[PDB]
């Protein structure tokens, strides 16, 4: 009946999931680039730049 | 490597350049090492009749 009695394991799983999710989400960041997609910045631009 | 070029295309002679002579006539390597020297030869390489 009583839930929330298993906080440790649930916390561990949530921590792993959050770390993975934010690692995946980091792909969309720009980091000061012009875009977060390689193909478009490759196509719109030229070689030496 | 020596030749003559139209005046405006002078900056096409560089690694990773795109143009007419840069890709149809003479392409430089991207990791080229060395120097490029450009100067005008109007008084000899030009003709009033062309």
């Amino acid at each position: 009946s009583t839930a929330s009695a298993l906080g440790k394991l649930q916390d561990v799983v949530n921590q792993n999931a959050q770390a993975l999710n934010t690692l995946v989400k980091q792909l969309s960041s720009n980091f000061g680039a012009i875009s977060s997609v390689l193909n478009d910045i490759l196509s719109r631009l030229d070689k030496v730049e | 490597d020596s030749f003559v070029i139209r005046g405006d295309e002078v900056r096409q002679i560089a690694p990773g350049q795109t143009g007419n002579i840069a890709d149809y006539n003479y392409k430089l390597p991207d990791d080229f090492t060395g120097c490029v020297i450009a100067w005008n030869s109007n008084n000899l390489d030009s003709k009033v009749g062309g």
